């Protein structure tokens, strides 16, 4: 039926936030937050003042999701009396900072109706003569994503110019920095800070409980009635989050202990909603939440126990020896020789008490333990994983190891999960749980 | 290999399920035999069936 998907579409778009900007949702714990941002960002494209403000918030504290909304409010009305110049700190490093603004600056200029050209001196000076130079003026809002990276412990340059054309301007500019670091005062070069309006306001949190069942119950109650079922899904909604007994607010309580944010819960609810196929499986699907854990079970399935769990009977007896021998160490490093003199021992007692297990020779079990650094059960002995930047990355992408150089059967290598981690989580019956004790 | 087997040898008494039924069982050989050397990966499945057939 027809009647159905207007009410899964629906959902679905309250989900993800994709409605349009009359009935687009806030939560009642971040409409304080959103009053201030309104203040800020209404008196510069009205009242055409000039400030800059950094929003402090983790990740998906709805910092980017508020300024659209905002920025899509301040364009129903004043379409033509403000341009924007969004730029990452990730994608846009402090030298392709400059010919993002002036290819920002181009083409939103022309959409209201050559800065984009030269060399970067060339660009950089066209761009300080367009900004830092009844009637009414066009302002520009800059919204800087991650703040953190440029303002990096060196020079701080383009903080300092952009900072700088908020007092000693004609234009007016409210420049909006969303990062995450708490200590973001700490981090600015002292000239840079003396030209900051020092107004960083924290994005809220939640606080209570409370407020997360109603956060729930904004996003998933619908306000337009457009299919015939809303007159149910809302008080069949309303009987699953007004009795603190059912399974939906159990599982938005223990998601207020674990990770205590929403786009956790809006991933888990949405495969729920868009994997029904009828109202009353629908309604029972959110009745019992029978997908909450199914899908959190599947979340879990391969990070240290749910593919020890699919690990073989060689690999398991392998992995038991090295843990042993790395368990019997003083720092905690093994090899294969010193694994396989532990797995043939430990195989030999095995065959003492008593059918039995048969004795791969030393060419299958390097499949084996191979196998087993596929999988990150073992790390080498200093080896650092990924590098942090880009850099740090070729330059060790050109040195040549030590420890790929000496043969295979030496490289030092070192656990990832003790032998008292294993001793637990293998089932007590098995050929090998007695083998987890020393 | 196995199409000319079966008249290099002049074997009569066969069908598909003959066919089909010695190939399974020969999948289920090496995975029986080789299941405690690879682990749960079809790729060194794969290959061993591969050698292994003819
Ligand atoms: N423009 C947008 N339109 C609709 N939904 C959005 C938008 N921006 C973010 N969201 C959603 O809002 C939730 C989190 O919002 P975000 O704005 O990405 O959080 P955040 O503060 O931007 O995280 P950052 O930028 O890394 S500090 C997620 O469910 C996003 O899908
Ligand atoms: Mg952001």
């Amino acid at each position: 039926d027809p009647g159905f998907g207007s009410l899964q579409r629906r959902l679905l778009q309250q989900l993800y936030g994709t409605l349009p900007t009359d009935e687009k949702i806030i939560f009642t714990y971040l409409q304080d937050c959103q009053q201030e941002i309104d203040r800020i960002i209404k008196q510069s494209i009205i009242q055409k003042e000039s400030h800059s403000v950094i929003l402090v918030g983790p990740r998906q504290s709805y910092k980017t999701y508020l300024l659209d909304y905002e920025l899509s409010l301040l364009q129903q009305s004043y379409k033509e009396q403000f341009i924007t110049i969004r730029l990452n700190g990730f994608i846009h490093s402090e030298q392709t900072a400059i010919n993002g603004i002036a290819t920002q600056l181009e083409q939103q200029l022309q959409k209201i109706h050559t800065i984009s050209s030269g060399s970067l001196t060339e660009v950089f000076e066209k761009i300080l003569l367009l900004l830092d130079s009844s009637i009414t003026k066009i302002t520009v809002v800059f919204i800087f994503d991650e703040i953190d990276t440029f303002a990096g412990p060196v020079r701080q340059t383009l903080l300092y110019n952009l900072f700088d054309m908020v007092e000693h301007s004609r234009v007016p500019v409210c420049i909006f920095g969303c990062t995450t670091k708490l200590n973001i005062l700490e981090y600015l070069e002292k000239r840079v800070k003396s030209r900051f309006s020092q107004r960083v306001i924290y994005m809220p949190q939640i606080q209570n409980l409370d407020d997360m069942v109603d956060a729930v119950r904004n996003l998933l109650t619908v306000r337009s009635e457009i299919s015939p079922w809303v007159s149910q899904w809302n008080e069949t909604l309303e009987k699953e989050l007004s009795d603190p007994r059912s399974n939906l607010n159990r599982h938005i309580r223990m998601n207020f202990e674990t990770f205590r944010s929403l786009p956790t819960l809006k991933n888990s609810i949405i495969p729920l909603v868009a994997t029904s196929k009828n109202f009353g499986s629908l309604c029972t699907a959110i009745k019992s939440c029978s997908f909450l854990d199914i899908y959190n079970k599947n979340q879990l399935s391969n990070n240290l126990t749910g593919r020890l769990q699919s690990l073989s009977d060689l690999e398991l007896a392998i992995l038991i020896s090295a843990a042993r021998v790395a368990l019997r160490a003083k720092d905690g490093s093994f090899n294969f020789n010193l694994a396989y003199a532990e797995y043939e021992k430990m195989i030999k007692a095995i065959n003492s008490r008593i059918n039995t297990i048969k004795l791969w020779l030393k060419k299958d079990v390097k499949n084996v333990w191979e196998n087993l650094v596929q999988l990150d059960f073992f790390t080498e002995k200093s080896a650092v994983g990924l590098r942090d930047n880009a850099t740090a990355a070729f330059y060790a992408s050109n040195y040549q190891f030590q420890g790929t150089m000496i043969p295979f059967d030496l490289r030092s290598y070192q656990m990832q999960i003790i032998l008292q981690e294993l001793r637990r989580i293998i089932p007590k019956s098995n050929m090998y749980y007695s083998w987890t004790q020393l | 290999c196995l199409r000319k087997r079966i008249i290099e040898e002049q074997i009569t008494d066969c069908t598909d399920d003959q066919f089909q039924n010695v190939a399974a069982n020969f999948i289920h050989l090496i995975v029986q035999a080789f299941h405690s050397y690879t682990g749960n990966d079809i790729f060194a499945l794969n290959d061993l069936i591969d050698f292994k057939w003819p």
